[PDB]
């Protein structure tokens, strides 16, 4: 099979870049995060606003939904990340101890509790109810690009521009693997599949890579598209056939088949580069956003 | 900011 994806809508708001896209796990909203300062939710098949969501004193790299789609996590070049009650729009908790921009973040499947990935080289890993960091590790040599927890939170994976991908135990803090191939470019992002099989991992050579965690091995690769200086968020998407979606330099999104690492689409639209890509959870819907010339979201849907 | 490129 071959995807269609076609824009159906613009998402207009943001006055700065946009740094992240992420869709409510029930389907609903979509959030975004941008240089602005500001969080926006909108409507996961309209695009219609929703609102806004404010507090952090700098620019927010990235954006992070709780299981049940009723809390967010945000995090900051103010070296903090924020918890916030979306129904209400109100921050629940400020979390505090990174030394240098928080760049990355994300909720346990349980959603008790927040990793989050620093410039300050540190994951750390805390306890959503009281705001408290529970552990810090020294995971890395360089600043930490993408963290994620597994279908079962029992793992987290870690990336770093120090040119590796480690695997951790979320209980016990300790490295249980380095995934490195055969150069040591940047790694500029990473994510567990969703069955936790898989890990997909961006480098700043123009390549996409999916590992069999376990096996430690190298599957597929994935070229084309154009990523030497921005972290861009790349996705599985599984709702139909089975793709690898991402952004790129050339403001375009790229789909390819995950089979056969054959470009299936590249979707035309955005006029600066696109830095965030996210699937939806249950229809071929993605959503797309971009940098300061553009300042944009759009919505494609597929077949 | 993720947004600014790497030097």
């Amino acid at each position: 099979v071959k995807p269609n994806y076609a824009l159906k809508f613009t998402l207009a708001g943001h006055t700065k870049a946009v740094s992240s896209v992420k869709f409510s796990p029930n389907g609903e909203w979509l959030a975004s995060s941008s240089a602005d300062k500001l969080i926006k939710i909108w409507g996961a098949y309209d695009g219609k606003f929703e609102k806004t969501i404010s507090g952090h004193k700098l620019g927010i790299s990235d954006v992070a939904w709780s299981s049940d789609s009723n809390l967010l996590v945000s995090a900051s070049d103010d070296k903090t990340l924020k918890i916030w009650d979306v129904s209400s729009g109100k921050c629940l908790k400020t979390l505090k101890g990174h030394s240098n921009y928080v760049f990355c973040c994300n909720f346990n499947p349980q959603s008790n509790l927040i990793v989050s990935g620093s410039f300050d080289e540190s994951v750390r890993i805390w306890d959503v109810k009281t705001g408290k960091c529970l552990k810090t590790l020294p995971a890395h040599s360089d600043p930490v690009s993408a963290v994620h927890f597994n279908r079962d939170g029992s793992l987290i994976v870690s990336s770093s521009y120090d040119g590796l991908c480690r695997i951790w135990d979320t209980a016990s803090g300790q490295c249980l693997k380095t995934l490195i191939d055969d150069d040591n470019p940047p790694v500029s992002f990473v994510k567990f599949s969703p069955n936790g099989k898989y890990i997909l991992a961006a480098t700043l050579d123009n390549t996409l890579k999916l590992w069999d965690y376990s096996k430690g091995k190298c599957l597929k690769t994935y070229t084309g598209h154009k990523n030497e200086k921005y972290c861009i968020f790349a996705n599985f998407s599984v709702t139909g056939g089975k793709w690898i979606v991402s952004g790129s330099e050339d403001n375009l999104v790229y789909i390819w088949n995950l089979q056969t690492k054959e470009i299936v689409q590249k979707l035309q639209g955005h006029t600066d580069v696109v830095i965030s890509t996210a699937c939806h959870p249950t229809e071929n819907i993605i959503a797309s956003a971009a940098l300061e010339n553009d300042k944009t979201i759009k919505l494609w849907k597929s077949d | 900011m993720r947004t600014e490129p790497r030097p």
